[PDB]
RNA sequence: UGAAAUACCACCCUGGCGCGGCUGGGGGCCUAACCCUCGGAUGGGGGGACAGCGCUUGGCGGGCAGUUUGACUGGGGCGGUCGCCUCCUAAAAGGUAACGGAGGCGCCCAAAGGUCCCCUCAGGCGGGACGGAAAUCCGCCGGAGAGCGCAAGGGUAGAAGGGGGCCUGACUGCGAGGCCUGCAAGCCGAGCAGGGGCGAAAGCCGGGCCUAGUGAACCGGUGGUCCCGUGUGGAAGGGCCAU
RNA sequence: ACCCGGUGAAAUUGAACUGGCCGUGAAGAUGCGGCCUACCCGUGGCAGGACGAAAAGACCCCGUGGAGCUUUACUGCAGCC
RNA sequence: GUGGAGCCUGGGAGUGAGGGCGCGAGCGAUAACGUCCGCGUCCGAGCGCGGGAACAACCGAGACCGCCAGCUAAGGCCCCC
RNA sequence: GCUGGGGCUAGGAGUGAAAAGCUAACCGAGCCCGGAGAUAGCUGGUUCUCCCCGAAAUGACUUUAGGGUCAGCCUCAGGCG
RNA sequence: GUAGGGAAACCGAGUCCGAACAGGGCGCAGCGGCCGCAAAGUCCGCGGCCGUGGACCCGAAACCGGGC
RNA sequence: UGGUUCGUGGAGCCAUGGGGGAAUCUGGGCGGACCACCGCCUAAGGCUAAGUACUCCGGGUGACCGAUAGCGCACCAGUAC
RNA sequence: GGGGGGAACCUGGGGAACUGAAACAUCUCAGUACCCAGAGGAGAGGAAAGAGAAAUCGACUCCCUGAGUAGCGGCGAGCGA
């Protein structure tokens, strides 16, 4: 973790729940994280997005 | 006087039936990102705590 | 004729001006609060709604007040050091000290992660335009001396190394059993369920060849939950899960 | 100062029947070992020893002891604006 | 292997300045009655006893009491003895 | 200049031709009484007898290092065998 | 003391986490021929040790208040 | 600002130094921010025994002391100094 | 009518610090010590603009209990209805 490597959260993209905490390096993936996620309220696979922490 | 009770003890802690001490397991306050669903699940669980500082904290609750 | 079209009468809109309200500053003057003063005082003189003083705002402030100003250490100071990882010291289980001998960490990767398929090095010799000790090509030898992001050690091609395809298990809910251990921590984990990825399948997958890349509580932030809600319904504010 | 008559303190003091050397011993021994030396007890003197007396070292360090002082240490307060 | 062995639960501690020696190393100078670990031992707490001239820890040996009785240990057996 | 008598100024205060001098024979903050039996992780001291057992001076952590908490080592009761 | 589990609502020999009817955490339990008898637990005495208080005793340098 | 268990906390209540500043029951204060509902209670005047505290004083009684004890003082003691 | 006095006791107006937090500032010690005013044989308080959930109680004082509960708290030490 850094300045460039961030924290950040994953937000299921159905029902807007953050399930998930994790990193990445904002200069070499400057675009959002798009992840399918098991989502334990939607109790299925989700694509979550990458929101800020 | 009267003993008082330790509140300190009192909100982190609990005597069970028979005897020993329960507390909340440490390490999931924040700093948590890189910590594995492993880490985490298991950290959201109580612990029995050891015998030697269990008899402490015990003496601390008089009235419980 | 345009979107609305016309004489006239209201409500209001723009902006401006004048008389007024009511107040904000500013300049000037007044006197009577208030202050100073004057043999004289229900007065005259001077200052004057300021100054002083009350409540409140922010500031300057060793004049004063309470304190703080770490440890290790071949005395103390000075210098160095303080956690974590690797090797040695370490006396062939584990552990084992000194201000003993040597290095490194406080990151990183969206692939450098999961699976399936394929592939095999460094180096030496000979050969090949520009082309060299070393660019790329060919041939022979070459078990690992290469490589594995970064220290060092262990490990390793019957892959952990190189390439590609599909992917997100860098899961959720748990967790038999252990390693280590004063505590608290740290560590490994089969198996069950949920919903998935890859594979024909057997199966693998709960990040990364491994060991460093980290910080207990308290206090507070944010998302969710909808558990508490001080007569009642709500709300304030808390709790819980996540960060 | 000394001797005689008169009056008569003090700090200190485990107890003492309290010698030298060479050793030893917590590392400088009257007190231990070996040896040497030494009849009992005073009086005037000298200060080398009794790690002699006095003062629970002022130096030095240590104690999460204290106090005075300083400041662009911290946090307040007077005072001033 | 029945021992002031071991294990489980609980009451009460003290200790957390060690020290000498032997062996194994590091530091030091193949110095220190030096220092820092490891295995062991003894002193500490056995400054009780014999030996080592004397002498915590070297050798001999673990002192319940009494005897004008015997055997040994280390070390000794010319005199002190 | 010295001096008598009569007066005033005091404790974070006075007074000081300045030495932190002096303020009733010790002043970097007077004296008395009170808070008060302040606090002292330090030093000292701790009182009859007999009997059995019997340590530690390590490890981890500590504004900790001559102090502590836990563990180790001692002891007593119950239980196991 | 006779009920515990959960932050709580609440449920209860169970409960909590969970989607679970999974797994786990924390809980749930006398001898003789009805009675003795031993017993939860509890009351009182006694003893060890801990907490509070000066807390085994003596000792500061100091700090504060009111006076002199 | 204070008081309260409440240290700014969601901070109500009771008190009030400053500023502003009502109403007379159809008025007003309270039930812990706040609003509604539902209840409780009548501020800004005063007084009021008893149950409670203490022990200079008097008496009674001690598993209280017995002249270094017990009051500082058993005695010509708050004295001598 | 007042003045001054009285061992403690009481109320009101002011109001520390050592200490504890193993440092220290919030906090604690504590509204304690102490100063001052006043009161009496007591003083204070006292007849709901109370309590707080009982569809309830019924001035105040005081004891037991509630209760080291509720809560407060560098959510520390502690404080405590
Ligand atoms: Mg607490
Ligand atoms: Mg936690
Ligand atoms: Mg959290
Ligand atoms: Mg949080
Ligand atoms: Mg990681
Ligand atoms: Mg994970
Ligand atoms: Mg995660
Ligand atoms: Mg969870
Ligand atoms: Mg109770
Ligand atoms: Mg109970
Ligand atoms: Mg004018
Ligand atoms: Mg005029
Ligand atoms: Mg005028
Ligand atoms: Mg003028
Ligand atoms: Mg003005
Ligand atoms: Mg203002
Ligand atoms: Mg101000
Ligand atoms: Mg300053
Ligand atoms: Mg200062
Ligand atoms: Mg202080
Ligand atoms: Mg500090
Ligand atoms: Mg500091
Ligand atoms: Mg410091
Ligand atoms: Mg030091
Ligand atoms: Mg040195
Ligand atoms: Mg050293
Ligand atoms: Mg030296
Ligand atoms: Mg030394
Ligand atoms: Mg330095
Ligand atoms: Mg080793
Ligand atoms: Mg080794
Ligand atoms: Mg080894
Ligand atoms: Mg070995
Ligand atoms: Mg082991
Ligand atoms: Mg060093
Ligand atoms: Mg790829
Ligand atoms: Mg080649
Ligand atoms: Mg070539
Ligand atoms: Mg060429
Ligand atoms: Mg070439
Ligand atoms: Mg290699
Ligand atoms: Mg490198
Ligand atoms: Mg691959
Ligand atoms: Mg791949
Ligand atoms: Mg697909
Ligand atoms: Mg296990
Ligand atoms: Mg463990
Ligand atoms: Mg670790
Ligand atoms: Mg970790
Ligand atoms: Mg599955
Ligand atoms: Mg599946
Ligand atoms: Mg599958
Ligand atoms: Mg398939
Ligand atoms: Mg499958
Ligand atoms: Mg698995
Ligand atoms: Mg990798
Ligand atoms: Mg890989
Ligand atoms: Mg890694
Ligand atoms: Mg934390
Ligand atoms: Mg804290
Ligand atoms: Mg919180
Ligand atoms: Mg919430
Ligand atoms: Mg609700
Ligand atoms: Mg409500
Ligand atoms: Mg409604
Ligand atoms: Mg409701
Ligand atoms: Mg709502
Ligand atoms: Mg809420
Ligand atoms: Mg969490
Ligand atoms: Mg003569
Ligand atoms: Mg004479
Ligand atoms: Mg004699
Ligand atoms: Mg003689
Ligand atoms: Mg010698
Ligand atoms: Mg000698
Ligand atoms: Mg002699
Ligand atoms: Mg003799
Ligand atoms: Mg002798
Ligand atoms: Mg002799
Ligand atoms: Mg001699
Ligand atoms: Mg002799
Ligand atoms: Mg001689
Ligand atoms: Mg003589
Ligand atoms: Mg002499
Ligand atoms: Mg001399
Ligand atoms: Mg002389
Ligand atoms: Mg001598
Ligand atoms: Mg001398
Ligand atoms: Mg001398
Ligand atoms: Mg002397
Ligand atoms: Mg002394
Ligand atoms: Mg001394
Ligand atoms: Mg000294
Ligand atoms: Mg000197
Ligand atoms: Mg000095
Ligand atoms: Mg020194
Ligand atoms: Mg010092
Ligand atoms: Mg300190
Ligand atoms: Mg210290
Ligand atoms: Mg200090
Ligand atoms: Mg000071
Ligand atoms: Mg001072
Ligand atoms: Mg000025
Ligand atoms: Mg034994
Ligand atoms: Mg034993
Ligand atoms: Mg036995
Ligand atoms: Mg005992
Ligand atoms: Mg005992
Ligand atoms: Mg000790
Ligand atoms: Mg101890
Ligand atoms: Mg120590
Ligand atoms: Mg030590
Ligand atoms: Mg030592
Ligand atoms: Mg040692
Ligand atoms: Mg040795
Ligand atoms: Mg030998
Ligand atoms: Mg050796
Ligand atoms: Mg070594
Ligand atoms: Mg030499
Ligand atoms: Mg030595
Ligand atoms: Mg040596
Ligand atoms: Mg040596
Ligand atoms: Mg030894
Ligand atoms: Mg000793
Ligand atoms: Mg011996
Ligand atoms: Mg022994
Ligand atoms: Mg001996
Ligand atoms: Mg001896
Ligand atoms: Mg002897
Ligand atoms: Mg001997
Ligand atoms: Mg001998
Ligand atoms: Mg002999
Ligand atoms: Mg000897
Ligand atoms: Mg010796
Ligand atoms: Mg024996
Ligand atoms: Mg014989
Ligand atoms: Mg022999
Ligand atoms: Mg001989
Ligand atoms: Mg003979
Ligand atoms: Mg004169
Ligand atoms: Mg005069
Ligand atoms: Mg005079
Ligand atoms: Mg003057
Ligand atoms: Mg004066
Ligand atoms: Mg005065
Ligand atoms: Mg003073
Ligand atoms: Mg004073
Ligand atoms: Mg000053
Ligand atoms: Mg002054
Ligand atoms: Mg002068
Ligand atoms: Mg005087
Ligand atoms: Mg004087
Ligand atoms: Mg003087
Ligand atoms: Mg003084
Ligand atoms: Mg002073
Ligand atoms: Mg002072
Ligand atoms: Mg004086
Ligand atoms: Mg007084
Ligand atoms: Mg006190
Ligand atoms: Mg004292
Ligand atoms: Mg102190
Ligand atoms: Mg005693
Ligand atoms: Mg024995
Ligand atoms: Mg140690
Ligand atoms: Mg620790
Ligand atoms: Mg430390
Ligand atoms: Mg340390
Ligand atoms: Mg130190
Ligand atoms: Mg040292
Ligand atoms: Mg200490
Ligand atoms: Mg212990
Ligand atoms: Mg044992
Ligand atoms: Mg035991
Ligand atoms: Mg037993
Ligand atoms: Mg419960
Ligand atoms: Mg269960
Ligand atoms: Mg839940
Ligand atoms: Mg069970
Ligand atoms: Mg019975
Ligand atoms: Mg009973
Ligand atoms: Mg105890
Ligand atoms: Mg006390
Ligand atoms: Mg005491
Ligand atoms: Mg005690
Ligand atoms: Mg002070
Ligand atoms: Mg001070
Ligand atoms: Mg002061
Ligand atoms: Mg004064
Ligand atoms: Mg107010
Ligand atoms: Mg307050
Ligand atoms: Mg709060
Ligand atoms: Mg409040
Ligand atoms: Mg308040
Ligand atoms: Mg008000
Ligand atoms: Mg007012
Ligand atoms: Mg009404
Ligand atoms: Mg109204
Ligand atoms: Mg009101
Ligand atoms: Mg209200
Ligand atoms: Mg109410
Ligand atoms: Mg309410
Ligand atoms: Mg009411
Ligand atoms: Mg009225
Ligand atoms: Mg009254
Ligand atoms: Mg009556
Ligand atoms: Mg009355
Ligand atoms: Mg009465
Ligand atoms: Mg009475
Ligand atoms: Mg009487
Ligand atoms: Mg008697
Ligand atoms: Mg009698
Ligand atoms: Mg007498
Ligand atoms: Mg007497
Ligand atoms: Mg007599
Ligand atoms: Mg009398
Ligand atoms: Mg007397
Ligand atoms: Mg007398
Ligand atoms: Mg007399
Ligand atoms: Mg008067
Ligand atoms: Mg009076
Ligand atoms: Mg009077
Ligand atoms: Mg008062
Ligand atoms: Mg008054
Ligand atoms: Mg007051
Ligand atoms: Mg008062
Ligand atoms: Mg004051
Ligand atoms: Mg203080
Ligand atoms: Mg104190
Ligand atoms: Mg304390
Ligand atoms: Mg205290
Ligand atoms: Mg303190
Ligand atoms: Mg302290
Ligand atoms: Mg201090
Ligand atoms: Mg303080
Ligand atoms: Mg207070
Ligand atoms: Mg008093
Ligand atoms: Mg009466
Ligand atoms: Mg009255
Ligand atoms: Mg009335
Ligand atoms: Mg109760
Ligand atoms: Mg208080
Ligand atoms: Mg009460
Ligand atoms: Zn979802």
């Amino acid at each position: 973790a850094s300045e460039v490597r961030i924290k950040l959260l994953l937000e299921c993209t159905e029902c807007k729940r953050r399930n998930y905490a994790t990193e990445k390096n904002k200069r070499n993936t400057p675009n959002k994280l798009e992840l399918r996620k098991y989502c334990p309220w939607c109790r299925k696979h989700t694509v979550h997005r990458e929101v800020k922490i | 006087p009267k003993m008082k009770t330790h509140k300190g003890a009192k909100k982190r802690v609990k005597i069970t039936a028979s005897g020993k001490v329960v507390a909340m397991k440490t390490g999931k306050r924040h700093l948590n990102w890189q910590k594995s669903g492993k880490e985490i699940r298991q950290k959201g669980r109580k612990f029995v705590l050891a015998k030697p500082e269990a008899e402490r904290i015990k003496l601390l609750l008089p009235y419980e």
